[PDB]
């Protein structure tokens, strides 16, 4: 009487559920948790008005072998700190003018809707407030 | 003037002209007569006698005018892989004459040099259009032919 | 109006008409009884029952329900990597009723023929849709996966 | 041994008994691929062990 | 088991012309008061209402509230082939994975009975309070438009505000900077339509303008579009199509950082 | 010596629009009857049967029979260059390789020359028999022309079935089918306009899309189209043209294994 | 102080879609005679030289000589904003980086201030003295595209020879060979299609299309075009736009290579 695989059944939802790679998990969810906070000093910002010491860059780069757990990271990661993943998979169309034009703005503009079922974490193809975070999923498959 | 090879002058028309292979000859008339030809699998060394037969029998199947229209040969050594498997093969087998109707034949010369993919997609073709088109491989070493396309024919 | 090839005349239509690979039919027995089969990939030399196995395992998840909810592809198809990124993505994300404990299923004959572009182009297409879809591949070589 | 306990612990959680040294060699078999090793496990549970 | 005879198909055409290359998949959420559509974008930044009325339909009849989410690709590769004027049934079971279009006499000769394949997906739930805003403003569709599509081959942001004075459009870029001003006291000579506001208080903010170029892409909906800002909620623009119901587009400014001063 | 001019161009660009992509030669036979053309696909799936009566030409002269194989890519471009209530000339030698097109002026002061090489090629020399067919329907030319290309968009192989109703179409694809049933009561802005059934036993095939569409693009040659077809003999549609041709494209049935599973 | 009214921006728009691909940049002189532009091409094979008089603009200020030199993506996408009528302000200060456009809307109060920067452009003028020219012929402009239109369909080179009743346009390329006859048409209806030759010698010349597609792109600046052709000279197009001045495209010719003896 289930449906689902065991995979995405015993799927961790929290950083600690993840098995092994324990510094890898702390520096990344210490990068998004720092994320998170400048995300909120931004909408405090936002709220009053109307870097090389952070050195907090835009983007983390994960590698490893196959099955470890990047993904799940990722995934587990974004769900505890209340990003919403916009998923690139090599499953879909990605070429150049298509993801610019179609999640450039998911970075640049704010989220419409900030609050309620928006914790889902949706995918891209072309045929308590959420930031927005962009997970292009493996780079290195290049048609 | 004109000195054409005596391979090509002296060359069995007809399938009563080879001359060793008897059993195998008298079968190949009788699936031709009760309407019955199976799929082809003619193998061995040059110059026995396989493409001789095989053109005394679509010369005995198909007339002049449709010969260049339902039968279909190709040399697998001049183009390999599925590009023309899926291409002109599926084509030709998936496809039919406007007004002949009939049943289709494909020779398929050199098949030993054919890859491995490239069979295993010959084979679905085989078996998806059975009906419509019959296949003749003829080839040097069975060696060199996957079991599963070695089976759907005789 | 022909003699059909003993081979599909006497081909079987359960899973309990297989002989060999006692262990792995039994347990794609009890799959089908039971359901919920994950994805699958069945290796071994030709003629040894893997497209039978699974187009039975198929039959007897599904019932009536196979013209809609099984989607065949065999070498002879294109299998490219459009393909697997608007056929493939296109029927997962299909709407198909069905049974609890049964899936639609992908039934990929001759994973061998397959390119490394559109298997590294079903990577997620195996992940993100198995609460609905299920991926059935057979294959000769393991190592061409 | 992480990966083999984990395994243990998804087993036990699905009523099962399991030995450590099968994980272990069912691990060092496929390089510790955490996701392959727990489809196998799924589909070997659910067909009787 | 649910049906919808639109009166005309000219509506569902400019609707998916409207949502066609800005939405990737369309829900229709159905009940007996209507049918509803709350569709966010594939960067979820824009989001699109649409609500058509139980009565504007030629006859429309429900059973029980369900959701059908079709791909936008095959609903408008298929009402490209529909008659304009023609009415069109669309209908549904209760729980079957079809959804049918029956186009009777599209040239008054043949009965067309086109099906679609439903997908399915989580269906988020977008109902929003109806906060008040600080200023709505009646400008024509039309207009909107051509101004949007005008600055548009300037550049790719909008600087927009609202205040008693009137709509400020700003695009600056490597092209050079251009404004456009809106007046009260203004009216068109195309259509005759009159700007009115009204404003509570002046309003900055900052867009994406290729989002409101395919907002106004239905400008043939309605003759007037209402448009509705404030400081924190995000842009709206309204649609109202006479007895047909509404369509809305919700559109979040965006992010500005403040320099380290 | 070979010299036929025509009433109007629009009849030449008409004609062979259609012959542009589903055409790889011209083959044009040349006799004191008219004007054939009796042309393969490349596939040997599709063919062309086109009669040009001299009624219907202007002039025409001929003093041996031609056998003319022309491309018709750089054709088409050429046929580009023409209007429509103008008058062009087809001149040729006995044995010459050029394809004069005089053009008249539509300016009324600027006389046009265009020269085509001619490529020599062997004749299949196919002609039909003629066979009689169970299944026969008149229908107008433009519905079929949007029902082909509607059904494009679905699938990539149709079922057409005729009976005593009418002809039906059917297309099943990814997406989800399209059915469009044809009733024999048609009510048109004309007093006379309907389907029509002449039928012995109703057959239904499959068919391939492309070619349809190819066939349905030379539609606006004349205002109705017939539709004939039976269990052996393949798919004909019949353009009679006013007075001055006519054209028949058969299309054979494609072969199916989904029927039986 | 540039102070600059166009009364239509008609012309604007259609001289600015003459030349969008043509040259790459325009460089605008101005005296107190008016507006002029003497642009080369990228190139350098092509030349613009074209004259606005004052008094066909409604308003004119200008205190001293100014010389500038912008590109043409941002004017192809600055006067895409103009509606078909309307009035145009070309607004400029005495020595800034900056050139503005206000186009004053057919609505009560809505200006469109576009101000758009200068890269400064280091150009020369290339003063042409004008001569005899040998060949000059009355044209209209549209069926003159259709020759353009008609000879690129044939090949990429073009050959123009003047006789005694006219002019003939050649095509000779790959596919085969296209000739276009004119004759002397000039008793007519109207004035404007009326071909009168004044010519005094027959010549005959190679262009190429590309630069002549640019050419007869400027097809509804002016219903009738001057050609001009004499020995060892560019190609002279002139346009009369009325009532405000005329344009000249000179256009550099192909030099034929002689074979040796
Ligand atoms: N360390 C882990 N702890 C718990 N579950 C894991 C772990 N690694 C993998 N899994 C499981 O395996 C599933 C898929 O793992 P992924 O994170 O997608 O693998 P991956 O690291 O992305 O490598 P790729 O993408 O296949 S190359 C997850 O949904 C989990 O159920
Ligand atoms: N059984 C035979 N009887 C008479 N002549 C034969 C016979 N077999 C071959 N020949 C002669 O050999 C010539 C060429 O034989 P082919 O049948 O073309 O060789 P092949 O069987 O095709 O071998 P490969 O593998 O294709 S090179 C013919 O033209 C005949 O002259
Ligand atoms: N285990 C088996 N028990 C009974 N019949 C079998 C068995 N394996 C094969 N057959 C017969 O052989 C026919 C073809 O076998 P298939 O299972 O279709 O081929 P396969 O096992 O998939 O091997 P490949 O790699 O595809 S050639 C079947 O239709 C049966 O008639
Ligand atoms: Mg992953
Ligand atoms: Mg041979
Ligand atoms: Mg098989």
């Amino acid at each position: 009487t289930e449906d689902m695989l065991w995979t995405e059944k015993y799927q961790p939802q929290t950083a600690s559920e993840l098995i092994g790679n324990e510094l890898a998990i702390k520096k990344l969810h210490s990068w998004l948790k720092d994320w998170k906070r400048r995300a909120e000093l931004e909408e405090r910002q936002n709220l009053k008005g109307k870097e090389e010491e952070s050195r907090l860059c835009n983007t983390v780069l994960i590698t490893g072998p196959t099955g470890v757990g990047k993904t799940a990271a990722v995934y587990a990661c974004a769900q505890e700190l209340g990003f919403k993943i916009f998923e690139v998979n090599a499953s879909s169309q990605r070429s150049g003018r298509q993801i610019l034009s179609q999640l450039k703005e998911a970075t640049q503009s704010h989220q419409v809707d900030k609050q309620g079922v928006n914790s889902q974490k949706p995918c891209f193809f072309n045929s308590k407030n959420a930031t927005s975070l962009i997970l292009f999923e493996e780079v290195d498959v290049i048609f | 003037i004109r000195n054409l090879p005596w391979v090509e002058k002296y060359r069995p028309q007809t399938l009563n002209d080879l001359i060793s292979h008897q059993d195998i000859l008298s079968t190949i008339q009788k699936f031709i007569n009760e309407d019955r030809l199976p799929h082809l699998l003619l193998y061995g060394p040059p110059g026995t006698g396989k493409t001789s037969t095989i053109l005394a029998c679509a010369k005995q199947l198909y007339k002049d005018k449709e010969f260049g229209s339902m039968v279909l040969e190709l040399n697998a050594s001049d183009d390999r892989g599925i590009d023309i498997i899926r291409g002109p093969i599926l084509s030709f087998a998936s496809t039919r004459t406007i007004f002949k109707k009939g049943f289709k034949l494909v020779i398929l010369d050199e098949a030993d040099a054919m890859t491995q993919d490239a069979q295993n997609a010959l084979r679905r073709v085989i078996e998806k259009f059975t009906e419509n088109t019959r296949f003749c491989l003829i080839c040097n070493y069975l060696s060199k032919i996957i079991p599963a396309l070695q089976s759907r024919c005789t | 109006h022909y003699e059909l090839p003993w081979v599909e005349k006497y081909r079987p239509v359960k899973l309990n008409e297989i002989v060999g690979n006692e262990d792995t039919v039994s347990r794609l027995e009890v799959f089908a009884r039971e359901g919920n089969v994950p994805n699958i990939i069945i290796a071994g030399p030709p003629g040894t029952g893997k497209t039978t196995s699974i187009l039975c395992l198929a039959r007897a998840l599904l019932g009536p329900a196979l013209k809609d909810a099984m989607l065949e592809l065999n070498a002879s198809n294109d299998r490219g990597i459009d393909v697997v990124r608007n056929k493939i993505k296109m029927f997962a994300q299909q709407k198909v009723t069905l049974p609890k404990g049964r899936h639609k299923i992908i039934i990929l004959d001759e994973a061998d023929s397959m390119t490394d572009g559109a298997q590294q182009a079903l990577r997620r297409t195996m992940e993100i849709y198995s609460k609905t879809t299920r991926f059935a591949l057979a294959c000769n070589a393991s190592d061409k996966i | 041994l992480n990966v083999a306990s984990y395994l243990q612990m998804i087993c036990l959680t699905e009523n099962f008994r399991t030995d450590v040294k099968d994980f272990v060699t069912l691990l060092t078999a496929n390089t510790c691929d955490i996701r392959k090793s727990i489809l196998y496990l799924q589909f070997w549970i659910r067909s009787g062990g | 088991m649910f049906e919808a005879r639109l009166v005309q198909g000219s509506i569902l055409k400019k609707v998916l012309e409207a949502l066609k290359d800005l939405i990737n998949e369309a829900c229709w959420d159905i009940s007996s008061s209507g049918v509803n559509l709350q569709s966010m974008d594939s960067s979820h930044v824009s989001l699109v209402q649409l609500t058509l009325r139980s009565e504007g339909f030629d006859t429309y009849r429900c059973d029980r509230n369900l959701a059908m989410g079709v791909n936008l690709t095959s609903m408008s590769k298929i009402l490209k082939c529909a008659g304009n004027e023609d009415i069109i049934t669309l209908r549904a079971e209760d729980n079957a994975d079809t959804l049918a279009l029956v186009f009777e006499a599209p040239n008054q000769e043949k009965v067309s009975d086109y099906e679609m394949k439903l997908m399915d997906l989580d269906v988020e739930q977008l109902g929003i309070p109806e906060q008040e805003y600080s200023c709505v403003v009646k400008m024509p569709s039309g207009e909107f438009a051509r101004i949007c599509r005008d600055l548009s081959h300037i550049g790719d942001a909008v600087v927009i505000s609202c205040a008693k004075d009137g709509v400020k459009f700003s695009a600056s870029g490597e092209l050079g900077n251009g404004n456009i001003k809106l007046s009260q006291t203004s009216n068109v000579d195309k259509e005759e339509e009159a700007v009115t506001i009204e404003m509570n208080e002046p309003v900055q903010l900052t867009f994406a303008l290729r989002y409101l170029n395919f907002f106004t892409k239905a400008t043939p909906l309605s003759s007037t579009v209402t448009l509705s800002m404030s400081a924190d909620v995000p842009l709206v623009v309204e649609y109202k199509i006479a007895d047909m119901g509404h369509l809305k587009y919700y559109l979040a400014p965006k992010i500005e950082d403040e320099e380290g001063s």
